């Protein structure tokens, strides 16, 4: 909660989780893949994440040890989402998060690869990207045409792929 | 009309700041490894950059994408030990 | 707590045993205020709250206005007597 | 080792080096009529203490309570979204309490120095 | 006031122990606050870590007396540019 | 409604001339009167000791504090009538008792700072309000700047107030370093058992108390009270006493305090025997404040002291205010006026006062037998109700030292009478100009409260039974 | 790597050293310049502890307004001063030493709550245990420290900001009202 | 380790040259305003004039008069030098190209411009003369009095961003500059910038005071080269402050379409070309601004101190209070507060 300052020393511990806790696959995705697939892991794994945080609320200060069984399932279902999005559109997912590698991981600077990825995942993985808390007669911001805030440099691969998807008629 | 001798030291100042900014951007991109700087870093973003440096293995922002993380990944987790602050 | 307590105690004794002029007494007062700040800011950092930082940012301003008021008091003291004594007021 | 602290260490070494190349390379050769402060080619006695105007001291005494407000407006400007509609009115009231003390200052003409160059107001009444 | 507001605006480090003590004092009249002692003891040692430092010097005094020293899974220290080296 | 007065006032004073200043104070006088009259009814909020906390754990409003508030407004209505009204219409008294342009500004900012202490729950509200009133006493002392003594006193008061402000701030942050808390509301009588909060709360109390005039550090305040002029000093004597003491009486952090008990003994001793062989009237009159601030430090040791305190407060405020107003009136009858800011100093200057305005001596007598504690007067029930709280609660050596201190302090009270009822060779037979009607009615009203104020003792207690219990 | 360990202790020593040049300096304004150095040592300690915001608030407000005010006073005013002669302050030295010992120890005493007096002091020195900093992912936005101060000065303690406005007003009115000489 | 020492070498050597040729360019353009050539006898077209001044100026001796403290006399050039030079970190020559990227770069830029007053005032007491001391008083009072409205203009601009980071301001600025809504703010920030360096529209010390050469009259050699460098570093530094918070920092136009014509992929020639465009836009802002300083020097007489204080405290500052009230109220009326 507070930052380490004044000569902090990093240390690691070679040790293992005990016998009674089963093993769990951990997420190997990085900040641009994770920020890319954030909306789709939030769309598929809403009740599991909600179960985890609601358990952690109900057992106060228990915290760590007593809702471990449910933090298993949130990691498992998000790994399921990212495996499925790899096998579905590895190329356009890659186009998206390689765009997000530049521009400070700003989501504002990568709209034209984001449209391709959202179409490809809604077509095949059939998850939709939505923003809740947004009452009607308020346009969602990744749908609007001529935004005020445009990126400095459109990346070249996604402009070319966006024009090719115009020409194919899939868009 | 316009005197070139007046604008010639301004041509120097313009060229020195221009070559300075260009050489600096090339040094920043060579430091990151082919990509741009991160110009404003949150606490969330700083923890996330540390996590990525733990994920990829050694390199700064290699930005790997794998389904399932490796096996040294569960064990290379670090805690930060801060001194007494007297 | 060592740096704030040592600044406070050494500044306090330098204030008390001042016999040489008056501007040393003003600056010993301000170094005291710095020491109380240091103790509090460390206690805010160790307790994970802005609360002592709230009292800190208020006492910064109050140390400022104390300087402004009291140095105008000195100019009033100097107005009638064109020199300030070495031994004190 | 960031490149922020090379700079703050590195400007001084440049300045110390230029001061050193002056001390090493120029001659020294002084005497008494070279020493002594400059006023227009004439020495004089300096008076031990001189008088001053109250506005001279009042500018920089008065400076600090306006400076302390400008740094008090600095916590608000960073949190301006969070305190929507409410911290706005509190900062309004804060600035207005300041502005009435400022209009006290401008009504008293505290920083203005008068001129004693009066054009002899009083007319010529005779006998 | 800012009773439990942290540096980021969140709850501070010992908020849960303090709110537990305030639960204890809410349902309790005077002349029966003697049962409210363990919540207060937990809060004060959340603040200052006195019993924790006492326990750690009790086990550190034993650590220096052994010639074997450490027979356990050890803790390895790393330099800051080697978070995810291996 | 002090805020609206200050905001309106300093804009209004910026535009008025110098000659308007007097009349401005007259306006403010009447303003404060209609804050007593038309706004008193808020006492109906405070039935059965219902307390409010306003602005979010920041200001505490009970009816103890409401009474302190009403007392501070009443004494300001008096002090403001002293500045805003002429004594006589001479060419003399215009250059002796003349207000500055910014005097009422600092007055109302001071009352604001003194109310934000008694109403205060937080410690930073405490610290900001002590700083506000401390600046105001700095500037009220230094506002009559064409005086050598007042400027020296303002500098002395600056440094000795700076030390005892940094001692309060060190005690607040020392309290914070052991408890993540700002209120003494968090203490709630379980914590004091298992936590060594003696040295903290006692050091906080001391750093608040040495600004009053408690006795190891009493000489500098007697010097400031002698050096300031005669009108500034009836304000700067009264206000920090009643504000800081009604803070410390409200929050009971020094009970069974051995240090407060030593300093109460030492205060009652070197206040009564301090002011014995003294010849200046403000000195004599400022060691009366040291002993009567000693009788308060006793009540800090007490639990449940809100009767003895408030009654002896309004006792001391009326008696205080009256004895300073009497020696304003004796200035017409003295044969020697020095020192334009401080026109009467030596106590032998009022010597023939019974042969010239004998009822000024009747007034002076009535107020000075009330300082001694003579039972037909209102000062006696104040000392009586302090004694009823001291003996209830186990302070038996404190009580007999109180009595010996009262007996020693009667000597230099009766020295005023001894000097006043004496023969004078040259008596006044007739005066052309007479004293201000609205200003001498205030002294007559302040006597008839002291004389015939033992009447209402019963009524007050019944009213005291309802709103504080 | 462990050259960067003793920094805090260095600043403490450095801060100690600076105060001895404040109270003992032949020229006044040289000692006020040492006080400016002490503000810089304080801001070093405040960056060093983790409060980088405050360090620049100290350099802005204390150094850039309060010290500029002080130097500006010392220039155009008359102040006599005597040097630190041994003969005038050797009489002070024993009460100096007694007060150093007592005020230092007793300042170190109230951080601790054993009833025994010697156990109060030793808990002042038992700090050599290293606090463990854990990463919690519960915060989603860059609320810095100055943002939180601007939320608590403005909602929970808005009245303290407003009484503070009255204090800043007083700091305007006062120096003016002294140094006017109206008409 | 090799890469951060070569970047700070190249930024140092680009800024320390560009403060030398500023003075050459100043004598050039001030000459052509007055219908005469500048220097042309020192290089092929007059260039490296400043190097002739500097190499001779390092060879003059240093005299330290008898009334002076000799330390203070030589340490005020060092502290004025470093303070005018430490502020060159935080400027960006492109997105996140600084010499230290910190989250609060305005508070640093505003605390260093507060440290520059001392080398005026402190330099008045070295060689204590009553005709020199009072001139240092007038200079320091002017200097702080216009630093007030400088700091205030900053806080009015940070009302729109609510972030003390600087490249965050310039990225915020891509939708519209801040000069074009806030046009009177450009004019009063320009004149407060002219005041804060004590340029000779707003000068009294160098010309009019009882010293013939300002507060630094009695000097020679290194204490003059450090003050001379510090004034023109202050020129281009407050020019940089104007360049990022009021005009576009590195922003000229969109230039996405020109890239989608020219390039194919991210490569080092593309980052080089983008860096040249960004720092070219920043440089042409900064060069038009130093030309504005030299242009206002040419045409005007100077100020009495009474005119100067009556200017700042009685005219500009009440207008600034009206600006404090009107701009958060405009952000209030429409539903737009800036988010962190
Ligand atoms: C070149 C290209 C780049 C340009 C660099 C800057 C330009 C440098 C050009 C500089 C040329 C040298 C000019 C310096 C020069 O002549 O003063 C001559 C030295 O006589 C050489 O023995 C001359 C020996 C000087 C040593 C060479 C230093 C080279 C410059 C390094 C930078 C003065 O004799 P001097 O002993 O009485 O002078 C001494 C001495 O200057 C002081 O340190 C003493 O305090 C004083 O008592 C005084 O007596
Ligand atoms: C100004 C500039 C700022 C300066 C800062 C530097 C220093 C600051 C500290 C100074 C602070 C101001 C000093 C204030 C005076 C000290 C006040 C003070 O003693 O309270 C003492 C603390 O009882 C220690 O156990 C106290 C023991 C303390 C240890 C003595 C010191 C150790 C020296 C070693 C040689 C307590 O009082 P108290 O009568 O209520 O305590 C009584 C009684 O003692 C107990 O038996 C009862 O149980 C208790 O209920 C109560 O009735
Ligand atoms: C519970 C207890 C709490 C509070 C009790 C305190 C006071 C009672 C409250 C209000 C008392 C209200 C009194 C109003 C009526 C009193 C009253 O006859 O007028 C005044 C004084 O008038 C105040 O001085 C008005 C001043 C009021 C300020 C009183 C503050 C004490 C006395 O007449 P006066 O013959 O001298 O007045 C005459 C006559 O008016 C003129 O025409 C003549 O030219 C002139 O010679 C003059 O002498
Ligand atoms: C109206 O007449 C006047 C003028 O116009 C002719 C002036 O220019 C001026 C101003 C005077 C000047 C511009 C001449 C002084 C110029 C200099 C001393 C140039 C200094 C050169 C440097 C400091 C070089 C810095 C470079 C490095 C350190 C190399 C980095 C590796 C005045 C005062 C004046 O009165
Ligand atoms: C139309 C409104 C008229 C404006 C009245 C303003 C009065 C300001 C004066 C303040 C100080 C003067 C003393 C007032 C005593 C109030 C007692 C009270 O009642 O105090 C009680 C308890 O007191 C105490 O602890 C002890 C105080 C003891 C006073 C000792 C002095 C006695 C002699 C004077 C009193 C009798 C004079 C009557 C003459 C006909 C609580 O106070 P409360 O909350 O009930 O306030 C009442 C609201 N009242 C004012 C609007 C009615
Ligand atoms: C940046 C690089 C650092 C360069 C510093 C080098 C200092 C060398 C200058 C020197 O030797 O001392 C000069 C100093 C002059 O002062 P003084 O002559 O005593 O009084 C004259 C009043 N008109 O004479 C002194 O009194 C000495 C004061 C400084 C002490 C340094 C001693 C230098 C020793 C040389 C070996
Ligand atoms: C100390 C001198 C006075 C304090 C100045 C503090 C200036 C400052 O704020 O430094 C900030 C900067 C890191 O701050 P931050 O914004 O979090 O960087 C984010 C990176 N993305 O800090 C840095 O980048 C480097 C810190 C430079 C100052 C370090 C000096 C340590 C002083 C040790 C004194 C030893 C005696
Ligand atoms: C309906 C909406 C409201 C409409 C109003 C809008 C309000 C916002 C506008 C704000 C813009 C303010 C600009 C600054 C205004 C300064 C006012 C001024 O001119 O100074 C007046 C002053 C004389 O004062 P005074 O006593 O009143 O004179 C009466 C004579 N009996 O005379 C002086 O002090 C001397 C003048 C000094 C001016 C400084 C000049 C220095 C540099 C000039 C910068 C030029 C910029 C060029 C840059 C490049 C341009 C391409
Ligand atoms: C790019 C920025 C620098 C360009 C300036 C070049 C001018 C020049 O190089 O000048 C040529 C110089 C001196 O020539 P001069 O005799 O004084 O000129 C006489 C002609 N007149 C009469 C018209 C004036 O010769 C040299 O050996 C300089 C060699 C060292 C060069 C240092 C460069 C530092 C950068």
């Amino acid at each position: 909660p507070r930052e380490a300052a004044a000569h902090w020393v990093p240390f690691e511990d070679k040790a293992n989780m005990p016998d009674n806790v089963p093993d769990v696959v951990e997420v190997g995705a990085t900040s641009a893949p994770l920020l890319s697939a954030s909306y789709f892991i939030g769309a598929k794994c809403k009740p599991y994440n909600d179960d985890f945080m609601l358990c952690r609320e109900e057992s106060q200060g228990s915290g760590a040890i007593d809702c471990l069984k449910e933090g298993r399932r949130v990691t498992r279902c998000a790994v399921s989402v990212i495996e499925d999005i790899n096998k579905s559109c590895l190329d356009e997912f890659r186009l998206h998060w390689q765009c997000l590698e530049q521009n400070n991981h700003q989501l504002s600077g990568c709209r034209k690869a984001e449209a391709l990825l959202n179409k490809c995942v809604f077509t095949k993985l059939n998850l939709e990207k939505k923003i809740p808390g947004l009452r009607p007669d308020e346009e969602p911001v990744f749908l609007k045409k001529d935004p005020w805030i445009k990126p400095a440099v459109d990346d070249f691969k996604s402009v070319r792929a966006y024009a090719e998807a115009k020409k194919n008629g899939t868009l | 009309a316009i005197p070139f001798e007046a604008l010639l030291p301004y041509g120097i100042i313009f060229g020195l700041l221009t070559a300075g900014g260009g050489a600096m951007q090339v040094l920043h991109v060579y430091r990151n490894g082919g990509v741009r700087d991160r110009f404003a870093i949150d606490q969330w973003d700083s923890q996330m950059m540390e996590r990525d440096l733990r994920l990829n293995g050694g390199q700064g922002r290699k930005q790997v994408d794998q389904a399932t993380a490796p096996e040294a990944f569960k064990h290379n987790h670090v805690w930060k030990s801060e001194r007494p602050l007297i | 707590m060592f740096i704030g307590t040592i600044i406070l105690v050494l500044s306090f004794l330098g204030f008390v045993f001042n016999r040489r002029n008056i501007i040393l007494a003003f600056i010993c007062l301000e170094t005291m205020l710095l020491g109380i700040n240091l103790i509090l800011l460390r206690n805010s950092v160790l307790f994970d709250d802005i609360s002592g930082s709230l009292f800190a940012i208020v006492i910064i301003i109050l140390a400022g206005v104390e300087s402004a008021i009291g140095l105008s008091l000195l100019v009033s003291y100097y107005r009638l007597r064109g020199v300030i004594n070495s031994y004190g007021i | 080792m960031n490149t922020f602290i090379i700079f703050i260490i590195l400007i001084p070494i440049v300045g110390f080096a230029l001061l050193a190349v002056n001390i090493l390379l120029a001659v020294y050769k002084p005497y008494n009529e070279k020493l002594g402060a400059f006023e227009c080619g004439l020495t004089s006695f300096n008076q031990t203490r001189l008088a001053f105007n109250a506005a001279f001291i009042l500018v920089a005494i008065l400076f600090l309570p306006f400076d302390l407000e400008i740094s008090t407006l600095l916590p608000y400007v960073m949190s301006i979204y969070l305190v929507s509609n409410y911290g706005f009115t509190i900062v309004l009231l804060f600035l207005l309490i300041l502005i009435i003390g400022f209009v006290y200052e401008i009504n008293t003409n505290a920083l203005k120095i008068n001129k004693h160059n009066k054009p002899n107001t009083d007319s010529l009444i005779y006998k | 006031t800012a009773a439990g507001i942290s540096l980021t605006g969140g709850r501070n480090r010992c908020f849960s122990e303090w709110q537990s003590f305030m639960h204890c004092t809410a349902k309790t009249d005077a002349k029966s606050r003697a049962q409210c002692l363990p919540n207060f003891e937990d809060y004060m040692e959340c603040l200052h870590h006195t019993k924790e430092k006492a326990r750690l010097r009790e086990i550190e005094s034993v650590l220096k007396q052994k010639k074997e020293g450490l027979e356990a899974p050890p803790v390895k220290v790393i330099p800051v540019k080697a978070i995810g080296l291996v | 409604m002090l805020i609206l007065a200050i905001i309106s006032l300093i804009t209004f004073v910026s535009m008025s001339k110098l000659s308007d200043n007097r009349a401005i104070i007259r306006l403010i006088n009447i303003y404060l009167i209609l804050v007593l009259v038309l706004d008193s009814f808020l006492y109906l909020l405070f039935l059965n000791n219902q307390t409010y906390t306003v602005m979010g754990e920041l200001l505490i409003f009970n009816s103890f504090t409401f009474y302190i508030d009403m007392l501070i407004y009443f004494i300001m209505i008096v002090i403001s009538s002293l500045y805003g009204y002429n004594l006589y219409n001479n060419n003399l008294y215009k250059t002796l008792f003349e207000p500055k342009k910014e005097l009422i500004i600092l007055f109302l900012i001071n009352i604001l700072g003194a109310l934000l202490i008694v109403h205060s729950n937080d410690f930073i509200t405490l610290f900001v309000a002590i700083e506000l009133q401390s600046y105001s006493i700095y500037l009220i002392t230094a506002i009559y700047n064409s005086s050598y003594k007042a400027s020296k006193a303002s500098m002395l008061y600056f440094f000795m107030g700076g030390i005892l402000s940094i001692l309060i701030a060190y005690s607040i942050n020392t309290y914070y370093s052991v408890l993540n808390s700002y209120t003494l509301h968090s203490l709630d009588s379980l914590i004091i058992n298992t936590l060594d909060l003696n040295l903290i709360l006692i050091a906080l109390s001391l750093g608040l108390l040495f600004k009053i005039g408690i006795a190891p550090l009493h000489k500098w305040l007697i010097s400031i009270y002698e050096n300031t002029p005669i009108l500034i000093t009836i304000y700067i004597s009264l206000i920090p006493k009643i504000s800081i003491l009604s803070y410390l009486v409200l929050s009971n952090i020094s009970i069974n305090s051995l240090v407060i008990s030593i300093l109460a003994i030492l205060t009652l001793l070197v206040g009564s025997v301090g002011g014995l062989l003294q010849i200046k009237i403000k000195r004599l009159l400022a060691f009366s404040g040291l002993t009567n601030a000693g009788y308060m430090m006793l009540l800090l040791l007490l639990n449940n002291n809100e009767f003895s305190y408030l009654y002896y407060i309004t006792q001391y405020s009326i008696s205080h205010l009256a004895i300073f107003m009497i020696i304003i009136f004796s200035i017409y009858y003295i044969n020697y006026i020095n020192n334009q800011y401080n026109p009467i100093i030596y106590v032998n200057q009022l010597k023939g006062l019974i042969h010239d305005n004998a009822y000024l001596v009747l007034s002076m007598a009535i107020v000075v037998f009330s300082f001694i504690g003579i039972p037909p007067l209102l000062g006696f029930f104040g000392k009586l109700n302090i004694l009823m709280s001291i003996l209830n609660n186990g302070y038996y050596f404190i009580s007999i030292v109180l009595i010996v201190a009262s007996l020693i302090s009667a000597l230099y009270y009766l020295y005023l009478l001894n000097v006043s009822i004496q023969d004078k060779n040259n008596i006044l037979i007739n005066s052309n100009e007479t004293v201000s009607s609205v200003l001498s009615y205030i002294l007559s009203s302040l006597i008839i409260l002291i004389t015939f104020g033992f009447i209402y003792n019963s009524l007050i207690i019944d009213i005291f039974n309802v709103y504080f219990n | 790597m462990y050259l960067t360990y003793y920094f805090i202790e260095i600043t403490i020593f450095l801060a100690i050293l600076c105060t001895i040049f404040i109270i003992s300096a032949k020229n006044p304004m040289v000692s006020i310049l040492y006080m400016i150095a002490l503000f810089v040592i304080a801001a070093m300690y405040l960056y060093l502890i983790g409060l980088g915001i405050f360090s620049l608030l100290y350099i802005m407000i204390y150094i850039g307004a309060i010290a500029v005010l002080f130097l500006f006073i010392i220039t155009l005013l008359d102040i006599n001063s005597t040097e630190l002669s041994v003969k005038s302050n050797i009489r002070d030295l024993p009460l100096v030493l007694i007060s150093l010992i007592v005020l230092t120890i007793s300042g170190l005493m109230i951080y601790s709550n054993d009833s025994i007096l010697i156990n109060k002091l030793l808990e002042a020195f038992g700090n050599d245990y290293n606090t463990i900093i854990t990463q919690d992912w519960f915060n989603i936005e860059n609320t810095t420290l100055l943002t939180t101060i601007g939320n608590v000065l403005l909602t929970n303690n808005a009245f303290i900001l407003l009484v503070l406005a009255i204090v800043l007003l007083l700091g305007i009115i006062g120096p003016i009202s002294i140094t006017m000489k109206h008409k | 380790m090799i890469i951060n020492i070569v970047e700070i070498l190249i930024f140092l050597v680009c800024v320390l040259f560009s403060v030398a040729y500023l003075t050459v360019a100043e004598r050039k353009t001030l000459a052509y305003m007055q219908r005469r050539l500048g220097p042309n006898f020192v290089g092929y077209y007059g260039l490296l004039q400043a190097f002739a001044d500097a190499v001779k100026l390092l060879l003059k001796e240093i005299v330290l008069p008898k009334e002076s403290n000799y330390i203070i006399l030589v340490i005020s050039p060092l502290i004025t030098l470093i303070t005018a030079l430490i502020g060159w970190v935080v400027i960006p020559l492109g997105p996140g190209i600084t010499l230290g990227e910190l989250n609060l770069g305005i508070l640093f830029s505003l605390a260093i411009g507060s440290l520059g007053v001392f080398g005026s005032l402190l330099s008045g007491w070295s060689s204590n003369s009553k005709y020199s001391l009072l001139g240092s008083i007038r200079s320091t009072a002017q200097l702080i009095s216009y630093e007030l409205i400088l700091t205030s203009i900053f806080i009015i601009i940070i009302m729109f961003v609510s972030s003390l980071n600087i490249t965050t301001i310039i990225e915020t600025q891509r939708v519209v500059w801040y000069c074009i809504p806030l046009l009177p703010l450009l004019l009063i920030f320009f004149i407060a910038s002219v005041a804060e360096t004590a340029r000779p529209p707003f000068d009294l010390t160098e010309s009019e005071s009882e010293l013939v050469a300002g507060y630094f009259t009695e000097y020679s050699g290194s204490p003059f080269v450090f003050f001379f460098l510090a004034e023109y570093s202050n020129i281009i530094l407050i020019s940089a402050f104007n360049g990022y918070l009021l005009l576009g920092g590195y922003l000229s136009f969109n230039y996405s379409y020109l890239f989608n014509i020219l390039f194919n992929d991210y490569s080092y020639v593309s980052f080089l070309f983008e860096g040249l465009i960004n720092s070219s836009a920043y440089a042409i802002k900064l060069v038009f601004l130093m030309f504005s300083f030299i242009w206002v020097r040419a045409a005007f007489p100077r100020f009495t101190y009474d005119n100067l204080i009556n200017f700042c405290w009685i005219i500009l500052l009440p207008l600034l209070f009206g600006i404090f009230l009107i701009i958060p109220s405009t952000l209030y009326i429409f539903d737009s507060f800036p988010t962190l």
